[PDB]
RNA sequence: UUAGGAAUAGUUAAUAAUAAUUUAUAAUUUUGAUUAGAUUGUUUUGUUAAUGCUAUUAGAUGGGUGUGGAAAAAUAAAAAAAAUAAUUAAUAUAUAUCAAUAAUAAAUUAAAUUAAUCUAUUAGUCAGAAAUGGAUGCCAGCCGUUGCGGUAAUUUCUAUGCUUUUAAAUAUUAUACAAUUAUCAUAUUA
């Protein structure tokens, strides 16, 4: 399940989600990070 | 998330209809007769007429023919500003239209301005 | 009551929404039994018969042209050349919507699709003078099993068959 | 309610003589079991209350059971349903 | 399939009657389906469920499928109080974001009840446990000369007026806001001991600040919200250069004693030295033996002040503190709507001339007119039922009395006057003494749940309560002849409602063009 | 009941005493009916009337929440006013949604009970008799829908049977009549916790003959029966309660047999001294006593010449004093409350615990409690409303069980009292004497 | 598969024929059809010396939406469902704890699932004598709706012990002795 943290840019929408799936670039060098832990 | 399954596949993508929960069940016939005197209701039809199957919003022939027949909120047109305004919205508010105004245009309505009602015609159309 | 059931889907069949919503309407004013509370507005107060505006489109002359076309009190109509224009461009494109056939109807509208009538003499029913044109009720009605127990015959021979 | 027509447990429809019309409109009683009373006054006195019957004939022990009626409704024990109940269930034949 | 244990009888099918859904959606006030005609004016009581209400069924509630034109109805919603905690932005962590946003509504409730095994004490919970200090620092600020405490009255009025109507002519707010406080001291200065009631702003011992960009939060740490509170909440200026009041929309509804010249308790009371009219014959026993009536106040005697909470500028949203008695007066445009729009549906729908018959429901083919009648006949039964009629200076108007609870939210409209009184408990009235007396002799079991009043020209203020929250909306806006014959509820059963409420009406063309 | 017109609301727009429904309006319109004093009965179907019931039932009790023990006297005194006014009319067979012969389909709590087929074909006649018994179409124009679904359960409880599970074994049924309150869940737990009592100490104690008091619809009798005790007669005040558990009793096997049903107030009638019945004398005498909430209110004194207490105080002296008169020596009586007056009533005294300190008659033996484990209706009157009990006075209530012995019989239960883990009082250590 | 056995059809084949304007001496059925009844099937069950008798609960579902690879789609305690959510163990659910509502009904049938000391173990046995334990009335008083009495009526069915067990039905005939009551039926001829 793909993981939605507090500090993901957040959608300010009453008619839908009110959170999105865009990262921070530090989401996106840590997933990095376990990406290449998991390709090991 | 989708609606892919919940509605037939001509809906697909649709937006910004009043309620889609009606175009499922037009062919029953309680709610086949409510769609005929809707359109009895919008006018501008000389026969008795039925959306298709497959759409949801009027046709593009017939909201096209709505919005000619509309008339307009401006009636008895004192001033040649407002034959102008008039000649503005046949112009560049039609159904579906594409051509854009032109900065000349605007020049012709700043011309014709004589009383300070028609400044608020003219000034709205230099913000449109 | 079975005769404004029958008579109000054949009107909306025969694409007349005037004469079904006047049956409504008569239905409701008479006491007919399960259409008391279905009522609807006469959206053609104004306009004229059918039969009167071919009468008058063969023999004001511009009102004449379009007196079957029907407006909302806010519309107007177009100069008489370019109304006509109008005119039949709707006269080509109702043609073209209702020449297309849907794929999974074998031909019939939805009034004919699953319509299958007995009498009522077909499911465990006799003669009653009220019931005139009655459809045979449904298999839902008697259930196997509840009759009789199981392994053991039901006096139903021709119930369940359609 | 018994002896109308009832599907059993077999699903077979059977039906007891007694929902029939010779059965079903019968009169309750056969012997002259309808009485006058003519007053019944329960006073209160000083410690005391008492109970007058006046009537021209009484049934055996009459008197002595509408009294123990009388004493368990005094201590409330019954209501409108079981007083109507207890005058349709009638005169009954047996000791026991 | 499953697997069934194999009998030699019949099988039985059962068709048993479930709890209808259609029941809990009206109760719930979430149905979207029911088309009612015939506008009334009587108040609508909602049992709010768990996450069954919201704004989308609140704008249904206040504009009905018929066509209204205007929310002209005291909605009661039983326990639909919230509670929102501050929320804020969290520096730590993986990055930016802000958390603490959450509302306490439908799973904290008020008055938690308190059932124990072992003139008589009972424990129960009269106030709601929430917002209590919130109310304790309100109090407090009131607490002490007597005109400094009758300037701070006077100073905290919400817009001058407070919810009372008084005629003043040539005269400025804040003269104004004097010369009520003046009156209501000049009104009770008879009395040894009475009570007023007024709107009144949050004060600035209840909002402090925090330094993160400039944030105002309560003091109590909680906010009394409505989730499913329609519209945008009414913005006040502040006044002392004029900028927006930061709690401004939260106001409150104070009791104010004067000054002239958890507990409750039960006793069970006896007497010293026909019964069922409504049946026709006589029963050995009554078929409902004891009465239940709801306690309340003793009023002072009363020329006279009006006294009446009416808010001509926004709609209200109550939230009671307290067992409170609410007397609302409805004014004349709303049942003068209310007339005009069911005579205009009578005369349109039912065009037959009825028959005139005995009464509405008699013997004969039930038309559609016949059934019109019979429910505008029901209509105006309900309405003679649930309300009364009171004198005015010449004036009569229907007056509902509502019975409001702890955690509960009561929409008032604006224009809708109301007078406030405080519920003390609960009697017990049988109903073989009552046929021959007043039900004060009858009196059997009598529960005092407030133990309120003690004991110890102008008026001089005692002390301050608060019996309720006022949230205070923006003017729900009120639609025309085109506006209400164009709108169609089931354009609205998913969006749409913000933009309802934030641009004047509908749009008269709306998905038609 | 016959309605009296002219003291209703409105006899001018409403001549017929009450407002027909006609399933248009809103529920909480209809409870503003209600509230004001006006009958409300269906004008067509059954369903606009069971709407009406359930709905109003839900809104009294968000009106007057069960905050605490007066709350819920309060709100059953509410309650048994307002659905009064709810009324069906007698002759309900002429409504739409009471049976149809064509489609098998019908409206009404009857569904849940028989089946479509069962109904709509002879079974609709069946409960047309069952009426007129106890409501004839005479005396009565309107009957309350609280006594209509009565009927309806009494009518499932006269043509099928009532398991009492888990207290009969899973085909023993009973047949309470009309007006013979049945037990719940709930009701059931103190005839539980009591069998599993009478199934261990039969044979310490030599219970053989045993008597109990009030017995409804004879669920406590038929407990005993299961355990092993050869002799039980039971005592009901209800004539029709005594003619239908004796006839259960046949029903029911032939591992019951030597069961009685006498028709008594109290007690047996212990009047005549030429035939002697004083010689059965019971070693056990078992009482489960009804707790309603008008009746653990009421409870005061009441009488000049003959002082007597009312309600379940006074219930508990009729059962604490005449016990002695039919008790044999080395006897107890075993009491089976369920801690609802010590909830609902926590102002007053214990009233068992009023006969043992103060009016040392009885030696408190052996006391168990249990915790309520299930959820229902709690000695529910049959005509009236259901109140199922809320989830706070749920987890509160205890299922007791009190196991008292005679003040003269000391010396026997006197090594009883000298076990460990027993709690002897003051006076029964005086007389053991080592 | 039917204790009392007869007709059936959107029909059979050919075909330059998708989407049959034609051809034919067409097709099923007494070797048992179609229809009507009963009806998921299944060396899994039970029994026996038994190739006998007797049971069954895997499933599927031409008009709800031509979407989708496939309609199986209006509801299932897992089949973990695109970042290692968690992967030590046992409860794995109540506790997803309130709420209209009823045990009518649906299953099920023992043999510990953490530790904080301490109770577990039918009966003073009933060879047959007891049971306010069932069923159960009758009668003329010289004779009127007064409701006194024989009369505290007598007989008839019983549990229990005694899971050494006793009464009710079925298995195991896989054979039914003769002569009769009744039906499925070849006349024995150089
Ligand atoms: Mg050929």
């Amino acid at each position: 399940r793909q993981i939605r943290p507090y500090y993901n840019l957040p959608s300010k929408s009453e008619h839908g989600r009110k959170m999105t799936g865009f990262l921070t670039p530090y989401r996106h060098w840590m997933w990095k990070q376990n990406e290449l832990w998991r390709n090991v | 998330a989708s609606l892919r399954y919940r509605r037939p596949y001509w809906m697909m993508f649709l937006k910004g209809v009043d309620n889609w929960k009606i175009y499922t069940v037009i062919q029953q016939p309680d709610h086949q007769r409510t769609e005929m005197l809707y359109q009895a209701w919008l006018g501008g039809l000389d026969r008795p007429y039925t959306r298709p199957k497959c759409m949801a919003n009027q046709p593009l022939w017939l909201s096209k023919k709505r919005h000619m027949l509309r008339k307009e909120r401006l009636d008895g047109p004192e001033t040649p500003l407002e034959k102008y305004v008039l000649e503005w919205h046949k112009k560049f508010h039609s159904f579906q239209g594409t051509e854009r105004p032109t900065p000349d245009d605007l020049h012709t309505a700043l011309d014709l301005v004589e009383r300070p009602l028609d400044l608020s015609y003219a000034l709205q159309l230099l913000g449109q | 009551p079975t005769m404004v059931k029958f008579y109000h889907d054949c009107l909306v069949r025969n694409n007349r929404p005037r004469e079904a919503s006047s049956l409504m309407r008569l239905a409701a004013e008479r006491g007919v039994h399960g259409y008391e509370d279905k009522w609807e507005a006469d959206v053609y107060k104004g306009r004229p018969l059918d039969s009167e505006v071919m009468n008058e489109s063969e023999g004001q002359a511009s009102s004449l042209a379009f007196a079957s076309l029907m407006l909302r009190g806010d519309q107007r109509p177009l100069p008489e050349n370019l109304q006509a224009l109008l005119e039949e461009e709707t006269t080509r494109n109702i043609e073209a919507e209702r020449s297309v056939p849907v794929p999974f109807s074998a031909g019939l509208h939805a009034t004919e699709i699953n319509s299958v009538f007995r009498p009522r003499v077909y499911r465990q029913l006799w003669y009653k003078w009220q019931h005139i044109a009655n459809r045979y009720r449904p298999t839902a009605a008697l259930k196997r099993r509840q009759l009789a127990p199981r392994d053991s015959p039901t006096g139903i021979p021709g119930f369940y068959r359609i | 309610a018994a002896a109308l027509p009832t599907f059993n447990e077999y699903g077979q429809r059977v039906v007891q003589p007694g929902a029939h019309g010779k059965e079903y409109y019968r009169v309750a009683t056969n012997l002259p079991t309808v009485r006058t009373v003519d007053r019944l006054d329960v006073v209160r006195q000083d410690d005391e209350v008492l109970i007058w019957f006046v009537g021209r004939s009484f049934l055996r022990h009459q008197i002595r059971n509408m009294v123990s009626v009388l004493k368990a409704a005094g201590h409330g024990l019954w209501n409108d349903l079981e007083l109507q109940q207890a005058l349709q269930s009638g005169f009954e034949p047996s000791r026991h | 399939r499953m697997p069934r244990k194999p009998t030699p009888y019949v099988r039985k099918f059962l068709e048993g009657c479930p709890l209808p859904e259609t029941l809990v959606d009206d109760i719930a006030g979430a149905n979207l389906k029911s088309m009612a005609p015939f506008f009334t004016t009587a108040p609508r009581y909602i049992v709010a469920a768990e996450s069954r209400l919201s704004k989308l069924f609140f704008h249904h509630a206040l504009y009905p499928a018929g066509g209204a034109r205007r929310p002209c109805r005291v909605l009661i919603v039983r326990g639909g109080r919230s509670v929102r905690e501050p929320s804020f932005t969290i520096n730590t962590g993986g990055g930016r974001g802000e958390v603490g946003g959450g509302s306490r509504g439908y799973r904290d409730p008020a008055r938690r009840a308190y059932f124990y095994a072992r003139a008589g004490l009972v424990k129960r919970a009269s106030v709601d446990g929430l917002l209590s200090p919130l109310c304790g620092v309100i109090e407090a600020h009131f607490a002490v000369g007597g005109e400094k405490l009758c300037v701070t009255l006077a100073g905290l009025l919400s817009g001058g007026h407070g919810g009372l109507m008084m005629d003043d002519g040539n005269c400025a707010s804040n003269v104004r806001a004097a010369k009520r406080v003046a009156r209501l001291l000049h009104d009770a200065a008879h009395h040894l001991s009475s009570f007023f009631y007024v709107h009144t702003q949050l004060p600035d011992s209840a909002l402090f600040v925090s330094r993160p960009v400039a944030v105002f939060r309560l003091a109590g740490g909680l906010e009394p919200t409505v989730h499913f509170a329609v519209g945008a909440p009414l913005s006040v200026l502040q006044r002392g250069s004029t900028t927006v009041l930061p709690f401004g929309h939260i106001q409150c509804l104070l009791r104010v004693r004067t000054r002239g010249g958890n507990t409750p308790w039960c006793n069970t009371a006896g007497n010293d030295d026909i019964v069922e009219p409504w049946k026709l014959g006589v029963s050995l026993d009554p078929k409902v033996p004891f009465f239940m009536r709801t306690l309340t106040e003793k009023r002072p005697s009363f020329v006279h002040m009006n006294h009446l909470l009416v808010r001509n500028d926004c709609e209200t949203y109550l939230l009671p503190q307290r067992e409170l008695l609410l007397s609302f007066h409805v004014p004349e445009e709303a049942e003068a709507m209310c007339k005009e729009q069911n005579e205009e549906r009578m005369r349109r729908q039912a065009a037959l001339g009825y028959g005139s018959p005995s009464h509405v429901f008699a013997e004969g083919p039930r038309t559609f007119a016949r059934v019109l009648h019979g429910m505008k006949a029901n209509l105006a039964a309900v309405e003679e039922a649930s309300s009364t009629f009171r004198q005015g200076a010449s004036g009569s108007s229907r007056v509902y009395e509502v019975r409001a609870l702890p955690g509960d939210v009561v929409f008032v409209p604006r224009g809708w006057k109301y007078s406030v009184e405080r519920i003390v408990g609960t009697a017990i009235i049988d109903a073989v003494a009552a046929s021959t007396a007043s039900p004060r002799e009858a009196l059997r079991a009598v529960f005092r749940t407030a133990p309120d009043p003690p004991l110890p020209s102008n008026a001089e203020i005692v002390g301050v309560e608060v019996d309720a929250f006022v949230l205070c909306y923006k003017p729900y806006p009120v639609l025309s002849n085109a506006q209400a014959s164009t709108y169609v509820a089931a354009n609205y059963v998913h969006s749409g409602i913000d933009d309802f409420y934030a641009k004047g009406g509908n749009d008269v063309y709306h998905k038609y063009t | 009941i016959t309605l009296r017109p002219d003291a209703t609301v409105d006899p001018e727009r409403y001549p017929l005493g009450y407002v027909p429904l006609d399933g248009s309006e809103s529920v909480d319109s209809v409870w503003s009916l209600v509230k004001s004093g006006a009958f409300v009965a269906p004008l067509s179907k059954i369903e606009t009337i069971h709407r009406a019931h359930v709905g109003i039932r839900y809104l009294t009790q968000s009106e007057y929440p069960a905050l605490s023990s007066i709350d819920v006297v309060g709100l059953q005194t509410r309650l048994k006013e307002l659905c009064s006014r709810l009324l069906i009319r007698r002759d309900f067979w002429v409504l739409d949604d009471y049976n149809d012969p064509e489609l098998n389909s019908s409206f009404g709590i009857q569904n849940m009970y028989f089946d479509n087929f069962k109904w709509s074909q002879v079974l609709w006649r069946r409960f047309q008799q069952y009426v007129e018994e106890y409501f004839p179409v005479a005396e009565h124009t309107h009957l309350t829908y609280d006594e209509y679904l009565q009927l309806l359960r009494s009518f499932s409880h006269f043509e099928q049977g009532a398991k009492l599970l888990p207290l009969l074994p899973k085909r023993y049924r009973i047949h309470p009549p009309f007006g013979v309150p049945a037990l719940s869940r709930i009701d059931m737990e103190p005839l539980l916790l009591y069998s599993q009592w009478l199934k261990n100490f039969r044979g310490p104690l030599k219970l053989d003959a045993a008597l109990v008091i009030r017995s409804g619809c004879g669920a406590a009798v038929f407990a005993t029966k299961l355990n092993g005790v050869p002799i039980v007669r039971g005592v009901d005040p209800n004539p029709r309660a005594v003619m239908s558990c004796r006839k259960d009793a046949q029903r029911m096997g032939r591992r019951f047999d030597s069961i009685s049903f006498r028709v008594g107030e109290m007690f047996p009638d212990k009047d005549d001294g030429n035939g002697v019945p004083n010689s059965r004398k019971y070693d056990i005498i078992v009482f489960y006593p009804d707790q309603g909430c008008y009746n653990l209110f009421f409870t005061n004194a009441i009488g000049e010449y003959a002082p007597v207490l009312t309600g379940f105080a006074g219930t508990l002296e009729h059962f604490f004093e005449e016990a002695g008169d039919y008790l044999s020596d080395s006897g107890v009586i075993v009491l089976c409350c369920t801690n609802v007056y010590s909830i609902l009533k926590p102002t007053e005294p214990h009233p068992i615990e009023y006969e043992i300190k103060v009016n040392r008659r009885w030696v408190l033996l052996d006391y168990y409690d249990m915790p309520v484990r299930g959820k229902g209706t709690l000695s529910h009157t049959p005509t009236d409303h259901h109140y199922r009990i809320p989830m706070e006075m749920r987890k509160c209530m205890r299922s007791e069980l009190w196991v008292l012995h005679k003040m003269t019989s000391i010396a026997h239960f006197a090594h009883i009292h000298n076990i460990p883990g027993a709690q002897p009082p003051s006076c029964v250590v005086s007389h053991w004497r080592n």
